């Protein structure tokens, strides 16, 4: 339904309640179970968003954020709460927004144009492998298979300051989701506060929908 | 059909002081008010001392019954534990026909249909809408033929797991111990008491296999070290050393009814020996066929020469004198000499078990020569510093004010109440508090030299000679009995040579 | 980039005493003119105390680089070392594509082809034309990752493996003990303490195997008994009966990085629990996350009535009182939660955890209210034989001549310059000669019962409350603790009775 710009106590009590013990009483992904929680709960104060329909660098729209807090992320605490009722769910948007100035300053910019997926072929996942091992070697962080097993693994970090090694995502689980229209989004708009960056300016959107394919090809 | 309960035929001060939910904010047993409970009694002694989370609010997934966001959260906030359940009977219950068959029995003793067991049903309180340490009580819900068995236990008293948090906080040196600043200095004590309300203690947590409990290593974590080496004086035995190395070709799946003696195990273990009840028939506990229980008590086959001769001093709460000759105890060994039988001739099995016998009654002849030596001490009144320039037996004061003689009789509690406690207490049972705490000069050296004699070497070489393990019954036992025999007796002369240069000085 | 040197950050006067090749014609460290090396030191400590082989000329296989005959003749000389070679990922570095992926990145480093790992490779010095033992500056050759993580130990400082050959002869009681003929007594010491320039010391020789680096068993050769009974703790706990019980179905091809906890490893190991580092990551070392480290250096959180109160007395090489509760500890401890967690509950781990940290509070006060007691007899001149009539600390001549107020600081060094050492040197870390080596009546009966109570006791303690077995928590731990306390009590009380009739026999 319709995500308010108003912060109201029912959002604050919800935050409070279903929240608070994780992402920290004000935000900062510091409550008391984030120091024995991995991967660390989102730090909301930095305005950094892993999953948006936004380019790389925006805010999160209202409703990417509605979004994550209705599906959640795979491998990871974070449970979807469709527990929750609609409006709950919207009515803590703004207790997120209001945890970073850049929320203040700055507007959201305008969602991408997803277009029309490809239809996947023995031709265009053969393009994604191409992409994937050549032209940008994802293989780097991810490994050959995906695994998460590439030599520059380990040592990948948060701008938060914290590890992250990219999970194995053969398993298909995707944090942000694992439809080809999620993965797709994922290298149009790049993962706000990760190493992982957007290509939306290496490749063309064609040429995107050939590296999700092959990154599909990749699950069991 | 009556809810299961541990504390069954107890009175209501005792389920007072013992079930009763305090929080962390008090102790257990008589002595409740002189302590506070440790910390992991939350998790040792759910019952007493659990307290709710928290930092995560669970009552809204328990509210909308939503079993399954129990697993989406704790499959990546705590993977170990999912990871097990998963693996377990209780996710797979109608796996196999053996499991499916007992299934079916559960479904129609509780009513209900059971195609998993979730983590809401062991963890998730309805009423109350809160999380909740599963104690045997829920087990017993689905289980209740394990339950009673266990609870079967307190038909033969003390030692035994079902009264296991009692003994642990009943005796008067663990509130003591607290007063003085070490509480968590018994740290190891309530955890390895905890087997009284915890049923994941031989089969382990949220794997909860069947197989793991039956094999002799489920009991190794508890029973080892100086007051019962079983682990070492099995492990270590030619019984234990065929299993070690045959254990590939052991079939734990089979329950031990169904055990062939030879074919499915080579020789026993700890459950094969101590879970057999009589005549063939198994139980869930295994402690109903003990003789010589713990090594401690004196057999009334003996004349003794210390105080002994007197014991239990009508003290109503201690075990009196071990008749080993006794209609019960014969039938006892009867039961035993069928387990052996099944891989040794009688003559053999029983030449042995009457060896055993025989090293118990030299050991305990043992250490009440020993005591003779150290109350001729006391009553020459030699003891140095006396009971007079030295604090008092452990929580004197709360002995006189929380017990009478109801418990201890009229003769010892008499001599608390007049005398607070300034006096010796030596030999078994209650004379063992010097092997736990140290007060100001008690006990003496001497009383610890004996105590280490009856309470540490005559248990190993027990257990050794019990076990069939030889370095243990000797090294371990008689050998270190008459080294502390040496000490007591160069003590003893030495305290009478002092003495005989204080009076020739004056 | 430079050579592997694992004595970098090293002032040239510890590497003059600790990698400069003497022969077996001296020892090491600050008192290294003070005795010799015992013969296996070559072997141990290659650097500092290696010879060359004397019987059978090498040089002619190393010279015309006759890699080949190597293995021809140790083939039939030594065939257990190349049955190892054959078998170990040396020999077939391009087998699987984990081993092939690793050995591309070190063919990049080291700018050459590595179809196999010689014997060429490791032991022959091509500068020299010699035989070579490999210390771990020639592994780091081409394992620089993991030589660097190695040796990333020196952050957090002693104890830990790669200073292991400082702690063992920088102690000034190593040397005396070779100067009254009991050298090679400490066989054990400088076999235990080779793990500084050994890398085959946790994964073993010539078969240099990761799998077996990573199972439990590698580390227990050296982590057991009683001043560290961590093989013992952590083997009988539940953690290490189940890993023994289910070893079958754990997974140690696996990195422990890529190690999923509860599915390849049911239990965590020695490996996993001490190699995590933070935050999902895994280091080459098990030292960086300790915070009690040794169980012996006292917290600064208590307030101590012995000399503890002024620990470390000014002397800089010793450490200072650990501060549990600092913000750099509070991190530790919540990256051991971050292991915890993912087989328990954070409450459950943190409550186990704050147990431990506990335990010690108890246990260091109880050693230090031991402490006190013998102190004051010091005090009262009581101790017999008296500073005066007994051997000084020892090596005190050494002491003075090597060492200055920049090591022990100026009150430390005054003393030992002026008394020559004949004065008493009482608990943590410096009191503990008396546990090695016994001099002409020093130390006292008394000094090393307080010894063992805070070497051995509160230590076996330790590590039985940390590694969650609670027999060697109580009873190898405090029981014993307490029983020490009685034998010192009355030992104090011995000697001021002895006093009180030396007085009023004048
Ligand atoms: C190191 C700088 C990386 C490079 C090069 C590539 N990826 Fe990446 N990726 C990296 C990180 C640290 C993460 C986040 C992991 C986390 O735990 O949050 C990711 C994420 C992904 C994902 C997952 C998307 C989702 O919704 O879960 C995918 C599918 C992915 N990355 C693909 C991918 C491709 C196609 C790459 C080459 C163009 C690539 N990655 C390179 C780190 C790095
Ligand atoms: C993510 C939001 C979770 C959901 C959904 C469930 N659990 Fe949970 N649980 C979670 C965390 C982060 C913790 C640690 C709390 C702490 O204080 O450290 C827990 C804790 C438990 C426990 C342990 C209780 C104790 O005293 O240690 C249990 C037994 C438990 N949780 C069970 C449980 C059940 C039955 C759930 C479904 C109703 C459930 N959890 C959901 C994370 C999350
Ligand atoms: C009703 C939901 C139950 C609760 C409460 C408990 N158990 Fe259970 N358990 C239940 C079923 C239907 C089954 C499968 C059939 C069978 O009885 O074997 C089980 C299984 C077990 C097992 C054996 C599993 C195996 O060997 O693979 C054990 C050892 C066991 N259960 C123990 C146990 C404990 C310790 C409980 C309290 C925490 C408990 N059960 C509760 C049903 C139910
Ligand atoms: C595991 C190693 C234990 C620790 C730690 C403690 N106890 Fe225990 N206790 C344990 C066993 C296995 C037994 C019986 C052994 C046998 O063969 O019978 C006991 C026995 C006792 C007793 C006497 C028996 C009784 O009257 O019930 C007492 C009084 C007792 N235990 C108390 C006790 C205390 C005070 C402890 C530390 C403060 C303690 N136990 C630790 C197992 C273990
Ligand atoms: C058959 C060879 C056995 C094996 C296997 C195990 N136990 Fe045993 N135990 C056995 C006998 C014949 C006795 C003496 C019985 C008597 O009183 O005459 C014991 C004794 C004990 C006890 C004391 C209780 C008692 O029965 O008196 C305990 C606590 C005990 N044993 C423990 C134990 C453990 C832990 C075992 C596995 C390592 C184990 N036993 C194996 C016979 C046999
Ligand atoms: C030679 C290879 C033997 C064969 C064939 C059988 N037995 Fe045996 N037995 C043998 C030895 C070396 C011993 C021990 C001798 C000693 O003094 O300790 C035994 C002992 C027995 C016993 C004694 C009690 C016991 O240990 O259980 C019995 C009851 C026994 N043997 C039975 C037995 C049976 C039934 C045999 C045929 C299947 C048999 N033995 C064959 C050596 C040998
Ligand atoms: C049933 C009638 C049996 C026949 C036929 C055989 N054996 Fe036996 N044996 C049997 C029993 C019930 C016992 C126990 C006797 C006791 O006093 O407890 C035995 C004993 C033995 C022994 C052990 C001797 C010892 O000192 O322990 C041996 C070695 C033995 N039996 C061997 C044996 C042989 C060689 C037989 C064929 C000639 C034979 N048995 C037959 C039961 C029966
Ligand atoms: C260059 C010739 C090397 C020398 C010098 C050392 N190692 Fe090595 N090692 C080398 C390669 C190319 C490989 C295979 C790829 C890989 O890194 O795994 C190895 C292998 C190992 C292993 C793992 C083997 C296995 O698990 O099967 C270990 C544990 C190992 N190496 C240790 C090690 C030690 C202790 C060294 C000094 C004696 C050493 N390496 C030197 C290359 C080279
Ligand atoms: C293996 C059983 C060893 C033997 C034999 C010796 N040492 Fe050791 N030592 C060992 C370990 C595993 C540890 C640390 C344990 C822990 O949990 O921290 C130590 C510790 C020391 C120390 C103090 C720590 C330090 O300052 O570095 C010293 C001074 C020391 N060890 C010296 C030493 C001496 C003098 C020995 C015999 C003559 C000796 N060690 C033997 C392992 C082992
Ligand atoms: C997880 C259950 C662990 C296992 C498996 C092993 N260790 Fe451990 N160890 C663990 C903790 C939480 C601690 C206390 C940390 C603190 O200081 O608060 C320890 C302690 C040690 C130490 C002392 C160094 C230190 O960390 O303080 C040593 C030397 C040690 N442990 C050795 C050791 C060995 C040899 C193990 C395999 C048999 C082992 N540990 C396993 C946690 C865990
Ligand atoms: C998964 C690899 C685990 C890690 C990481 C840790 N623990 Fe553990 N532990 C695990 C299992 C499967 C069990 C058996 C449960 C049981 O019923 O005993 C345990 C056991 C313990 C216990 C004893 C539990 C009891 O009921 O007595 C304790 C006290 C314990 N574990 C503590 C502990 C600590 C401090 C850890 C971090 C260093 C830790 N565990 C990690 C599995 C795993
Ligand atoms: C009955 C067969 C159970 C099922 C189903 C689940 N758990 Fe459990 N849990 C059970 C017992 C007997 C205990 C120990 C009770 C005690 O007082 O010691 C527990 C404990 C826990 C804990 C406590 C902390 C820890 O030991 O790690 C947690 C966090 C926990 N259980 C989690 C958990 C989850 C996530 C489950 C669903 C997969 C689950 N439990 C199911 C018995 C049973
Ligand atoms: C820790 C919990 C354990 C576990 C894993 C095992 N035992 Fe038991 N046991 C434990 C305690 C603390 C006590 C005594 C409690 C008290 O003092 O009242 C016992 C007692 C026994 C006994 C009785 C001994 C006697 O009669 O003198 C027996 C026979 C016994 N335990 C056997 C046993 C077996 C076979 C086990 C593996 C299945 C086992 N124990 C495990 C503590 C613990
Ligand atoms: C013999 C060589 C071994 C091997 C096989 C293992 N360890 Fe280690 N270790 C050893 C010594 C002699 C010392 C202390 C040296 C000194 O006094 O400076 C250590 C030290 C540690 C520590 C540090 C303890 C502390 O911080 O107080 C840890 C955590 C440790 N050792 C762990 C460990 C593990 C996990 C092992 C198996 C992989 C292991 N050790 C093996 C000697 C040896």
């Amino acid at each position: 339904i319709e995500i308010p710009k108003e912060v109201t106590e029912e959002g604050k009590n919800v935050y409070k309640k279903y929240c608070a013990p994780c992402h920290g009483e004000e935000g900062g992904g510091d409550g008391l179970l984030s120091r024995s929680m991995l991967p660390k709960p989102r730090n909301f104060t930095l305005g950094a968003y892993k999953f948006r329909t936004t380019p790389s660098g925006s805010l999160p729209t209202d409703e990417d954020i509605y979004r994550t807090i209705s599906y959640g992320v795979p491998n990871s605490t974070m449970i979807p709460w469709d527990i929750l009722t609609e409006e709950q769910r919207a009515s803590v948007v703004p207790v997120l927004k209001s945890f970073s100035e850049a929320f203040e300053y700055r507007e959201p910019e305008p969602s991408v144009d997803v277009g029309l997926p490809l239809r996947p072929t023995e031709r265009t996942i053969l393009a994604g492998k191409k992409i994937y091992e050549e032209k940008l070697e994802c293989w780097k962080c991810h490994g050959v298979e995906g695994r998460g097993d590439g030599p520059s693994a380990s040592e990948q970090e948060d701008d938060f300051g914290f590890p992250i090694k990219p999970f194995d995502f053969t398993t298909g689980k995707f944090k942000g989701g694992n439809s080809p229209t999620d993965v797709y989004l994922r290298f149009t708009t790049g993962l706000n506060g990760t190493p992982m960056p957007s290509f939306a300016k290496e490749l063309s959107d064609d040429e995107r929908w050939y590296l999700t394919h092959y990154v599909m090809s990749l699950v069991q | 059909i009556p809810p299961p309960d541990l504390y069954k035929d107890t009175p209501a001060w005792y389920q007072a002081v013992y079930k009763d939910n305090v929080g962390l904010s008090e102790g257990s047993g008589p002595f409740t008010k002189y302590f506070k409970a440790q910390m992991l009694d939350m998790y040792w002694q759910p019952n007493r001392h659990y307290e709710p989370m928290e930092n995560l609010d669970h009552s809204i997934f328990i509210e909308q019954e939503r079993r399954d966001l129990c697993v989406i959260c704790h499959e990546e906030a705590t993977p170990g534990i999912v990871a097990d359940w998963r693996s377990s009977g209780h996710k797979h219950p109608k796996s196999t026909p053996y499991l499916s068959s007992k299934t079916a029995q559960i479904e129609k003793n509780v009513g209900r249909v059971l195609d998993e067991v979730h983590c809401f049903d062991c963890h998730a309180d309805t009423e109350k809408n809160q999380i909740r340490m599963p104690t045997g009580e829920v087990c017993g819900g689905c289980h209740r033929q394990q339950f009673d068995e266990f609870l079967r236990e307190r038909e033969v008293g003390r030692p035994n797991h079902l009264q296991s948090w009692e003994a642990n906080t009943i005796v008067p040196w663990y509130a003591e111990a607290a007063r003085r600043g070490y509480l968590y200095g018994q740290h190891g004590c309530d955890m390895c008491h905890s087997g009284a309300e915890k049923c994941d203690v031989c089969h382990t947590r949220h794997k909860f296999s069947a197989v793991e409990g039956r094999q002799p290593e489920a009991c190794m974590t508890c029973h080892m070290g100086p007051d019962h080496p079983d682990a070492e004086s099995y492990g270590e035995s030619k019984h234990g050393k065929i299993y070690e190395k045959e254990e590939e070709h052991y079939d734990f799946t089979k329950p031990l009814v169904e055990v062939r003696p030879g074919e499915d195990y080579r020789t026993p273990t700890c459950q094969y020996c101590h879970m057999y009840e009589k005549h063939g028939r198994f139980i869930h506990n295994p402690v109903m066929k003990g003789i010589w229980r713990m090594g401690t008590v004196p057999p009334s086959n003996l004349e003794y020469t210390s105080s002994l001769k007197d014991y239990p001093y009508g003290i109503k709460i201690i075990a009196d004198k071990i008749d080993i000759y006794s209609e019960e105890n014969v039938a006892k060994r009867s039961y035993w000499l069928e387990v052996c039988a099944k891989c040794h001739s009688d003559r053999f099995a029983d030449t042995y078990l009457k060896s055993l016998d025989q090293f118990m009654f030299q050991a305990h002849t043992l250490a009440d020569q020993a005591q003779k030596i150290v109350e001729d001490l006391i009553a020459d009144g030699l003891l140095y510093p006396d009971a007079a320039n030295r604090d008092p037996y452990p929580l004197s004061d709360g002995i006189v004010k929380e017990l009478s003689a109801d418990f201890l009789g009229e003769p010892v509690y008499n001599a608390f109440k007049t005398l607070q406690g300034k006096f010796p207490v030596v030999g078994p049972i209650l004379g063992v508090y010097g092997m736990f705490l140290q007060m100001q000069d008690n006990p003496s050296d001497i009383e610890n030299m004996y105590n280490r004699l009856w309470f540490w070497y005559k248990l190993q070489g027990y257990k050794g000679t019990a076990h069939a393990q030889q370095d243990v019954s000797w090294w371990w036992g008689q050998a270190p009995m008459m080294m502390e025999m040496t000490r007591i007796q160069a003590e003893a002369a030495r305290l009478r040579r002092l003495a005989g240069i204080e009076k020739t000085i004056s």
